[PDB]
């Protein structure tokens, strides 16, 4: 699942959630610590854990940028994936007497004829 | 780069980044607006790639020289002089092969046909060939 | 590799979606309170119609004048193709292909004084050249930094520069081509399309004064305007790879990659820091 | 579904350039020709093989490069092939052009006229003494690579307002149930 | 966000069009067999007719 987002964001986000659940509770203090983390950790994973509202207009817009950033990032790391495993296209299709790998000896792939045969002399034309 | 004069016959007398002056030189240019109209030679600003270059050259090997602009503006090959019997050229060297100017300056390429009758220098500058096509505005075409 | 523009999540939508989404929110606030009126919501209203309009996380006081939950779901209704577009869209941006601005030319701004940038840009070449005589007898700094990192081959370059070791390589165009055309990585590009000081050919030497040169001058020109050089220079003075680069994809996603929106976090700090300051003076109201 | 809809929805058309499937035939479509009796028509008198293109060209060919350009700006003339120097130029002046692919014909451009003048050896002398001071890159830096707008980012179409206006007008509908639903609260009291 | 976007992907086939095996092919024996009827056909006068 790690291959969108780094182990740094890992960290970085669930450093943040702590960070501004504790700014939502210094501000709820000024006319709920627990039940705020739990709250605001609830909705980075979108989840209806903590049904608490602001109760003051700077707790609605501190939980509101919350989690606005919590799904811009959730948007973006479903696109990540997505894009990921989209672009992750098989190889390879040859192509045939056109092929890179047909211009020069492949020593990785392998390929040749069967020994003394007319696509022998057919070669042996076109040297 | 020709730009019309005053009646002094000079022009604005530019610079560059680090205050420069651009050179200048005085070319004697037909009125070719139109074929049929007055085309007769008038003093113009004459200013460019050419024209830096043969002043380079000036500075260098000492020489005199006038620039004007031809009239047709053409580069002229073998081409059938109003349909008669006879295949000549046009152009800078219709006229350079007949004797009216000097030396030519101009980036023009060198095929076979001219090589044959008058050999070049070295190509002060090196090209290649391209399509130009004025791009598209990106715009993502859906109903709803 | 290239790598990701930090402000590209704006990229898809202009301040456009910004303007209508809070026009749309003050309208449809508006309408909700005025119904509720025919039966203490315009507070609550901006916070349930955001939610309802971004996302089911924070569970809202929704139910009031039943009549408008037809107009708060067409608001959902609102959201849930707005997002998808987003998803999409945005996703859609981050398919690009590793661009690499390359350098413009020699006399690119950051070649002169490499030492002004975080590492010093470090370019070399073997000495005893003729590239090294030009770089003398124009360019005396560059000429220094070049002693500071001399070579002593063609293929030690290539393997600095493979391993990281060297960041560029000075040295003609058809060599180059030829090294770059079989490398199995095709990790090493030279940018230009003869964009090159000196501009020099190979001159065919000739004894002095000899009659041969000028007719075999036109025929050299002949096979020159017979349009054969493009399939003998493909087979003989090139390789398989210089067709053009593929679309990779990008690495382990870093911060720095969406760096804009960590900008826009610390703004959201800025913001708070305003209404620490509402907090603070609220004995006015 | 809507995902796959926008982002497989490529613009058109990249011209790769000589082996351009538009460039095999006379495009009656897309308008593209070249200055009419100039080098690359000698050019293409060599190579015949082009002849139906050529026959193509005098239909839609040009006086001059100016008015050539000047074409490009507009509708008519959506192509035209002529040599790199002035076509980036002009890109980089008005920054809304753009280069082919591969480029073809690595040719040169020098000076030459009669052969009853050694001037040519001097101005080889010429161009070799300022190969060895650095003197066209002065000339590239006054007027062919003068900065002038580098332009980049071709970013892959993105998607705006207007393309989903339609949406829009859909809550208008439900502005109009504002006047509709509010009435039937009161029959909601009247029916009973 | 898995699901979402592999069956992206998976939507993103190309046309296939399996075509007809051959002249021999079940179908073109008895068209009439199916809804709507496959219709072949071409000038008359041919080697191919005769
Ligand atoms: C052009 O540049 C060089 C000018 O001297 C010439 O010889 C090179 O000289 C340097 C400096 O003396 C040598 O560097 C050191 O090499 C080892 C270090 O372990 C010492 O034993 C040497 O004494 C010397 O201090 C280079 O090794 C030497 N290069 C070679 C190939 O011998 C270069 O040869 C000239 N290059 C060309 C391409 O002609
Ligand atoms: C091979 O097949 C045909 C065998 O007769 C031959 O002539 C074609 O005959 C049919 C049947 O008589 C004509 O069909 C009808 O055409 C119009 C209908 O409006 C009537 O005036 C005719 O009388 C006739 O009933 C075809 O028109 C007729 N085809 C031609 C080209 O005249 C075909 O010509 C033969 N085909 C070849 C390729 O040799
Ligand atoms: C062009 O051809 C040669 C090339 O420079 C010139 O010959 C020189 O003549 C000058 C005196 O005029 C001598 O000092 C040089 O030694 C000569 N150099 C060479 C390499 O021949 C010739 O003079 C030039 N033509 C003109 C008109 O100047
Ligand atoms: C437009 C023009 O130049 N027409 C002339 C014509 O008057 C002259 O008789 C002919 C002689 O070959 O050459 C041509
Ligand atoms: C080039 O040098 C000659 C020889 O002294 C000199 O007479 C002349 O003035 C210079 N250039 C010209 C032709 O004016
Ligand atoms: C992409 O290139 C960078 C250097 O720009 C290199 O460190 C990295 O390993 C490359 N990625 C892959 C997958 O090869």
């Amino acid at each position: 699942f790690m291959q969108p987002f780094q182990s740094t964001l890992w960290l970085l986000v669930g450093l943040s959630v702590h960070v501004v659940a504790v700014m939502l509770y210094l501000l709820d203090r000024f006319s709920t610590l627990s039940s705020a983390m739990w709250f605001s950790w609830g909705v980075l994973l979108n989840s209806g854990i903590g049904e608490g509202a602001p109760r003051s207009f700077s707790a609605r817009i501190l939980g509101m940028v919350w989690a606005g950033f919590a799904m811009i990032i959730v948007a973006s790391y479903t696109a990540n994936l997505a894009a990921f495993l989209v672009l992750d296209r098989p190889e390879e299709r040859i192509t045939g007497i056109n092929d890179p790998r047909l211009r020069n000896p492949s020593d990785k792939f392998i390929y040749a004829t069967v020994k003394q045969s007319s696509v022998d002399i057919y070669f042996r034309r076109q040297v | 780069y020709v730009k019309p004069t005053m009646s002094d016959g000079t022009c604005k007398e530019e610079f560059t980044v680090n205050g420069d002056p651009v050179k200048k030189v005085i070319c004697t240019g037909p009125n070719d607006t139109s074929p049929g109209s007055p085309r007769h030679t008038v003093p113009q600003c004459c200013y460019g790639f050419c024209i830096d270059l043969l002043i380079k050259l000036a500075r260098t090997m000492n020489f005199t020289y006038e620039v004007h602009l031809v009239a047709d503006g053409k580069f002229g090959t073998q081409e059938r002089v109003n349909n008669s019997n006879k295949k000549e050229w046009n152009g800078m060297m219709g006229e350079l092969l007949s004797g009216q100017a000097d030396m030519i300056v101009a980036p023009l390429t060198i095929n076979n046909e001219r090589a044959q009758y008058i050999e070049f220098s070295k190509p002060f500058k090196y090209q290649g060939l391209t399509i130009l096509v004025k791009k598209e505005i990106p715009r993502s075409t859906l109903d709803s | 590799n290239g790598t990701v523009s930090p402000s590209a999540f704006l990229e898809p939508f202009s301040a456009d979606v910004w303007v209508m989404m809070f026009v749309m929110l003050l309208i449809v606030s508006a309408v909700a309170v005025f119904v509720f009126e025919y039966f203490f919501t315009i507070g609550k209203a901006i916070w349930l119609l955001w939610g309802l309009v971004f996302n089911n996380s924070v569970p809202v006081q929704n139910p009031k004048g039943t009549t408008s939950k037809i107009m708060v779901s067409v608001w959902a209704f609102f959201a849930v193709i707005f997002l998808a577009s987003y998803t999409a869209n945005l996703a859609a941006f981050m398919i690009q292909e590793e661009y690499v601005d390359q350098v413009s030319g020699l006399s690119d701004k950051k070649f002169q004084r490499p030492n002004d940038f975080s590492p010093p840009f470090r370019f070399g070449t073997v000495p005893n050249g003729s590239t090294e005589r030009n770089i003398r007898n124009n360019y005396a700094e560059m000429h220094a930094y070049m002693g500071k990192f001399n070579q002593r081959g063609v293929d030690d370059a290539l393997l600095s520069l493979k391993t990281g070791k060297l960041d560029a390589f000075i040295y003609d165009a058809a060599v180059l081509n030829y090294m770059a055309g079989r490398d199995e990585g095709c990790k090493l590009v030279t940018i230009g399309s003869g964009k090159v000081f000196a501009s020099t050919g190979y001159g065919i030497a000739i004894q002095k004064d000899s009659g041969w040169k000028r007719q075999v001058d036109l025929a050299i020109l002949q096979l020159f305007g017979d349009g054969e050089m493009e399939e003998l220079e493909a087979l003989w003075l090139t390789g398989i790879c210089h067709n053009e680069k593929n679309e990779v994809m990008s690495s382990q996603l870093d911060i720095d990659n969406m760096a804009g929106v960590f900008y826009m976090l610390g703004a959201a700090m800025a913001l708070s820091l305003i209404t620490f300051i509402c907090e603070h003076l609220f004995y006015w109201q | 579904n809507l995902a796959a809809f926008l982002v497989l929805d490529r613009p058109e058309e990249r011209i790769t350039g000589i082996n351009d499937p538009r460039l095999r035939n006379p495009s009656d479509k897309f308008i593209y020709a070249t200055v009419k009796q100039s080098s690359v028509d000698i050019y293409f008198r060599r190579q015949v093989e082009l002849s139906t293109m050529y026959r193509h060209m005098e239909k839609h060919n040009y006086e001059s490069a100016a008015e050539a350009i000047q074409a490009v700006r507009d509708n008519k003339l959506h192509a035209f092939i002529w040599d790199s120097a002035v076509l980036e130029f002009e890109a980089s002046q008005k920054c809304d052009l753009v280069t082919t692919g591969e480029l073809f014909f690595r040719s040169g451009f020098g000076i030459g006229m009669r052969k009853d003048s050694p001037w040519k050896q001097n101005v080889s002398l010429s161009i070799l003494k300022s190969h060895e001071n650095g003197f066209m890159e002065d000339l590239d830096k006054t007027w062919v690579r003068y900065q002038e707008c580098d332009s980049r980012s071709n970013a892959p179409a993105t998607l705006t307002f207007e393309n989903m206006a339609g949406v829009f007008m859909l809550v208008a509908g439900g502005i109009v149930a504002g006047i509709f639903l509010i009435f039937i609260e009161i029959a909601y009291k009247r029916h009973k």
